[PDB]
């Protein structure tokens, strides 16, 4: 059946370069034109490039213009964009979709039926480490006897992937975890609060596992109550 | 300030029309010297078609009343002698049908009311016999050299107005005139030939024109404007049959405005319908002429009118080279069709000469029409020597660079792949000025001639220099935009003044008595309804001097006279002197008047009359030329081996006159 | 250089009810709009084409109009699963505009957030500098507020702020502020104050801590 | 430089229904959002209702959930309260208050007079 098949994405460093390749299988290029979106990170979509492989016709987004090349070969059936330059707000999900040929345009571009998976580039001259974990108590002074809540907090990580967890998941009720914010220095930051049971607290320390694939660390820290 | 502009403009608009008037009649006085000629000198000064055109104008004023003279010219016996022709509708007499008109009550109110508007005095030529000159508005001559030059000299008004236009501001409408006055004489030549069709045609031609301009850049319609089109489409074509296929370059250039959005829905359809009223009243008036259909003018029109009707049922389309291509699709095969529907179709063989001296330019393709009209070095492509005068006054780099200007301005401040039907493009009289200037140097470069169109619009294109909104914008600053605005006509004068001093020293010769004796003999040896044959420059004089029923006449491409030319000029073949007789007593002439350097051969081959006749006369090759008899017989003074021929008047060895037995 | 402006920046509703969507075009696109929703995580999925024609294989319930420059989308039978960010696109020029996007979320009764405060571990104070957190929770609708301040100073430009997807049980929220002050800043006054304004809460809701 | 005035009032009865309204002068309402809230004994200062800008949605509480219903009046410049079913829990005092945020964030100042209403 027809598919689009995103890949070559992962990590560059400020004002590299990156070729990410489109392969489309069933549907024959070169018999419709192909278009790359971007998703930025909490954003809506933008349009980056477009290609009609029958002719070799190309268009760009005005902020892209003179950074990236979209090229098209129909022997193996795919596309690629290789963008240079890359600057730090290039980071972001890029999809490959596909619409009519420019040709056969007349009255416009038909709508994108058939998207590809998204493939994440992320541009950023921060290197990989790993993350540091601080408890964090109920106050005495507040919801002495009543809701208590114990959380803890994971700084200074890269790249993203990180999973928190509670006593090896045993703790499920009250656990929200936070998406990650990516602060100046530009390493992440992100919590995990449990809102824990009167009784105090369950007199319990709980146990907060932190798992960083890229890292290879798997720190669990101790937290009890004040 | 809303106010003193317009004043000032309109009145500087008046101002150069009557400076080019006054230009033109000096031009004119310097060149013939008519100040000092006898009524039948003048008359030998107008050449070979301007006699044929002034004969009519003579007609119509000494008849006995307008309406005689004027049926008399429309059952015309005499022009071509053996049918009975119209001769309004078929050499376009529109101009001298209204002169006449104006002079003859005219004339007769200044005699009557005592108002001395002719005077002369005896003039003595020396030698020959005295003559008696006269000057005055109430000369024929006068009259109608006054209004020729009235009506050209409005062609400088046309060109300020169009500058003025096309850039929008005064500075623009001076360079576009000053580029006039120091190309005068590359782009004009009524100064010498008053009484050619174009003198009349091409004033009308330009004021619509600039009466299109007007339309376009102000989105107007209405039936005003319609009134405004039709009064200067009418009289253009009445005038120079020709004036057709310059409207069908019009229509072309507008179609490729249209087409880009540049021009509105009703607009567009003033425009249409202001073509169609006029063609319909010119066909009306040229008594149902044939020749209207199947040109390129009536076909253009219908084709225009589909595109314009079928424009709102595209208003979806997005992508614009579709549109564009489907459009000239249309519109070209719509043409052809219709064309091809009527000349091919309903029998009306529209003649073909047009291209038959095109298919020659490029290809080996001789015939004899072609040398005939291509030899003339009116009809042969645009020699260096204008290009370079034109280059010479900075008239093409200034051209060059506005035409630069404006495509640098138009791909970028459009968007060219993508259209959108609800908006209106802008600047599009700029652009329908530019394609024409393209469609008229086309023309000017093939057949020379053509550049009375061609330098006009090299002005007008010239005057685009001092837009504003192109060449910068309120970046350059009032101050600097006027101090290289003056730096421009400052060296315009200087290059351009050598050029005025240069035509203004040029004066022409006094004429030669060899004509004039041979009318002498004509008009007294010979009767008054003689037929006479010759060489085509010659005949139109015989006719307007000498007043005499002839077989061919200059104008000659209509058919039924196309196939006389032949006839008379195979005289000058190596066909046996029995087959030319008895040719010349089938047309019925009584004398052939020719002259001795027809037959003289170097010149350029194959622009020889007896270079001609070898290559359509393959059968007749090797025999001896008949124009070796002529010569022979003119030297020995005998009619001995012309057997049926006289030669009945030799004088000097110039001009022969043969008679027919 | 033609611009998209979905109006609905953020809807709720429940199942069962009427939505409509609406898009301004700044030029006049005739009918080359589209619709698309995406589900987060997700790649989108055409909806809707031509401003009026139906997808093949999406359910019936989604509508589309034009009127001049006014493109809606229309869901009739609002359902679980049609919870999702909704864009609109124009194709009519080169340079493809999308929409700002609206999402759809799940309405429910006003509760009351709950909110602490809770200063820097004991770690924090070998590390140079130190993170205060205000975490809030279990408060709708989506628009909140959070507010620092120590002893009554302003702040701008060191809040940082996390908000959760709404939750899967009770559809309500959760938001986390964090302020982070180096040591020699840290040893300043030992009295800090958290103040949330929420619209469910007339009086804004402060927590005060010693240091 | 605005007001804000509320009618009704008198003494309820088990098994009736409410009509109460609040009108503001000196200041428009469209531009602004609008909320409902009680003041009781015990337990004061509670949200009831709130209506944004003109009916894109409004929120109840979960404790006036299906007896509340709020209307909003530009040319009038007042907002209308429906009740039916009415509790003997619902005595306190109403109050009509206006935010002084654009973003909705509930800036809550004034609160005015209100209508106190007991049932039994
Ligand atoms: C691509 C672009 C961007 C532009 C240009 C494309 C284009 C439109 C091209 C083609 C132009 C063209 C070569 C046209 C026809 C001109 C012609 C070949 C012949 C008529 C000669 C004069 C102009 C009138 C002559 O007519 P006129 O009334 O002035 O005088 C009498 O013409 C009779 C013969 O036509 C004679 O029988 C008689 O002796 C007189 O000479």
């Amino acid at each position: 059946e027809v598919q689009l098949v995103e890949s070559g994405g992962g990590l560059v460093q400020p004002g590299g370069s990156l070729r990410l390749s489109c392969a489309a299988s069933g549907f024959n290029i070169s018999s419709s034109s192909i278009h790359w979106v971007r998703q930025a990170p909490g954003k809506g979509l933008e349009w980056v490039a477009s290609i009609s492989s029958s002719y070799g016709y190309t268009s760009y987004a005005d902020s892209v213009k003179g950074r990236f090349t979209i090229s098209a070969d129909t022997s193996k059936n795919t596309a690629y964009l290789q963008m240079n330059s890359l600057r730090a707000e290039d980071t972001a999900v890029y999809y490959c979709a596909r619409s009519s040929s420019v040709y056969w345009s007349w009255w416009g571009y038909s709508a994108f039926d058939y998207w590809g998976q998204g493939t994440l580039v992320t541009v950023s001259s921060a290197s990989t480490k790993g993350p540091s974990v601080f408890p964090l108590a109920p106050s005495s002074k507040s919801t002495s006897g009543g809701t208590a809540a114990l959380g803890c907090l994971v700084k200074d990580y890269f790249p993203e992937p990180v999973t928190v967890s509670w006593n090896s998941g045993a703790l499920t009720s009250g656990v929200h975890t936070f998406p990650a914010v990516l602060q100046s220095s530009g390493l992440y930051s992100l919590s995990s609060v449990v809102t824990v049971p009167s009784s105090s607290l369950g007199t319990q320390t709980y146990i907060c596992n932190v798992n960083h694939k890229p890292s290879n660390t798997k720190v669990d820290k101790k937290v009890e109550p004040k | 300030y809303s106010q003193t502009w317009l004043a000032s403009v309109v009145i500087i608009g008046l101002l150069v029309g009557y400076i080019n008037y006054q230009h033109v009649y000096t031009l004119f006085e310097n060149d013939k010297h008519f100040s000092h000629l006898a009524d039948f000198e003048r008359e030998m000064a107008y050449r070979t078609e301007m006699g044929l055109y002034y004969s009519y104008y003579k007609t119509i004023i000494n008849a006995p009343s307008f309406l005689e003279g004027v049926q008399e010219i429309t059952h015309d016996t005499v022009t071509e002698h053996g049918h009975e022709i119209n001769t309004l509708n078929r050499f376009n007499l529109y101009p001298e049908v209204i002169l006449a008109f104006l002079y003859r009550p005219f004339r007769a109110f200044a005699k009557s009311a005592n108002w001395q508007i002719e005077l002369c005095w005896q003039v003595n030529r020396g030698e020959l016999r005295p003559v008696e000159s006269c000057e005055g508005i109430g000369n024929p001559h006068y009259f109608y050299i006054t209004g020729v030059f009235i009506v050209a000299g409005t062609v400088a008004s046309s060109i300020f107005y169009l500058g003025v236009l096309v850039s929008d501001s005064i500075f623009g409408g001076f360079l576009s005139v000053l580029c006039f006055a120091f190309n005068h004489g590359e782009a004009t030549r009524v100064q010498w030939t008053p009484p050619l069709r174009e003198s009349f045609a091409f004033p009308f031609i330009i004021g619509h024109i600039a009466i299109l301009t007007f339309v376009i850049k102000y989105k107007k319609s209405g039936h005003s404007m319609i009134l405004l089109l039709t009064s200067m489409a009418v009289p253009a074509l009445l005038f120079w049959q020709f004036t057709q296929f310059a409207f069908f370059t019009q229509i072309c250039s507008i179609f490729l405005a249209f087409s880009l959005d540049l021009i509105p829905f009703s607009t567009a359809k003033t425009v249409i319908h202001s073509h169609i009223i006029s063609f319909l009243i010119g066909f009306l008036l040229l008594f149902g002429n044939e020749m209207m259909i199947t040109a390129l003018y009536f076909p253009s029109i219908l084709a225009l009118g589909m595109i314009i009707y079928i424009s709102p049922l595209l208003s979806n389309l997005k992508f614009r080279p579709a549109y564009v291509l489907f459009l000239a699709i249309i519109f070209a095969s719509i043409t052809l069709g219709l064309k091809i529907g009527l000349s091919k179709g309903l029998g009306i063989e529209d003649d073909a000469h047009i291209f038959d001296i095109l298919r020659s330019k490029f290809t080996s393709f001789a015939n004899f029409h072609t040398r005939l009209y291509t030899c003339s070095a009116e009809f042969d492509f645009i020699q260096y020597s204008t290009i370079e005068k034109l280059c010479g006054t900075l008239l093409i780099p200034l051209a060059l660079i506005s035409l630069v200007t404006f495509v640098f301005n138009f791909v970028k401040n459009t968007n060219l792949l993508w259209r959108n039907s609800e908006e209106i493009g802008e600047n599009g009289e700029i652009l329908y000025n530019v394609v024409q200037l393209c469609c008229s140097t086309v023309m000017a470069f093939l057949i020379m001639r053509l550049k009375l169109f061609m330098t006009p619009h090299l002005c007008i294109v010239a005057a685009l220099f001092a837009n504003s909104k192109l060449l910068g914008g309120d970046r350059i600053s009032k101050t600097i935009r006027v101090s290289a605005l003056v730096g421009v006509i400052a060296i315009l004068f200087y290059r351009g003044i050598p050029n005025i001093r240069q035509q203004l020293n040029v004066k022409g010769e006094y004429s030669n008595p060899d004509q004039e004796m041979l009318f002498d003999w004509i008009q007294h040896n010979t009767k008054q309804d003689a037929v006479f044959a010759g060489t085509m420059p010659v005949m139109a004089n015989v006719k307007l001097t000498t007043l005499r029923p002839i077989v061919n006449h200059p104008h000659y491409e209509h058919v039924g006279i196309r196939e006389r030319t032949l006839k008379v000029y195979s005289m000058f073949s190596k066909k046996p002197i029995a087959e030319v007789h008895k040719i010349m007593k089938e047309m019925g002439v009584n004398y052939f008047v020719f002259q001795l350097m027809n037959c003289s051969n170097e010149r350029r081959p194959e622009c020889v009359y007896r270079g001609m006749w070898d290559e359509e006369d393959p059968k007749n090759s090797g025999r001896t030329a008949l124009c070796d008899l002529w010569i022979l017989a003119a030297n020995s003074k005998d009619n001995s081996r012309i057997a049926p021929f006289k030669i009945v008047y030799n004088a000097n060895r110039n001009y022969i006159v043969l008679k027919i037995l | 250089d033609i611009q998209m402006t979905q109006s609905p920046s953020s809807l709720s509703a429940s199942v069962g009810d009427r939505v409509t969507i609406t898009c301004r075009a700044s030029q006049s696109v005739s009918s080359a709009v589209a619709w698309y929703q995406q589900k987060p995580g997700k790649a989108p999925k055409l909806l809707i084409y031509s401003a009026s024609s139906l997808y093949s294989g999406v359910p019936s319930r989604f509508s589309g109009s034009r009127s001049g420059t006014d493109f809606t989308l229309t869901i009739s039978s609002l359902q679980p699963e049609d919870f999702a960010t909704y864009y609109c696109q124009q194709g009519a020029s080169e340079p493809i505009t999308f929409g700002q996007g609206t999402k759809v979320e799940i309405k429910r009764t006003v509760a009351a957030p709950s909110v602490f405060i809770f200063p820097p571990s004991d770690s924090q104070l070998k590390s140079g500098t130190a993170s205060v957190v205000c975490l809030l929770n279990n408060f709708y609708p989506r628009e909140a507020k959070v507010q620092w301040k120590v002893d009554n100073a302003l702040q701008s430009g060191n809040s940082q702020e996390s908000v959760t997807e709404q939750d899967s049980k009770d559809s309500t929220y959760s938001l986390s502020s964090t302020l982070t002050l180096s040591k020699a800043d840290y040893e300043k006054h030992k009295v800090y104050a958290c103040e949330v304004t929420h619209q469910g809460l007339s009086s804004p809701v402060t927590k005060s801590f010693n240091r | 430089q605005v007001q804000l005035q509320e009618s009704g009032g008198g003494l309820v009865q088990p098994g009736g229904s409410l009509r109460l309204s609040c009108a503001a002068s000196g200041r428009t309402i469209s531009r602004y959002a609008m909320s409902w809230f009680r003041q009781a004994p015990g337990k004061e200062r509670e949200f009831v209702a709130v209506a944004r800008r003109s009916g894109d949605g409004a929120f109840y509480a979960d404790s006036v959930q299906g007896r509340f219903t709020v209307s909003r009046d530009d040319a009038k410049n007042t907002v209308y309260l429906q009740m039916n079913s009415l509790k003997p829990e619902d005595t306190a005092v109403y109050y009509c208050a206006i935010d002084s945020d654009t973003f909705y964030s509930g800036s809550y100042d004034y609160w005015g007079q209100g209508t106190q209403v007991t049932v039994s």
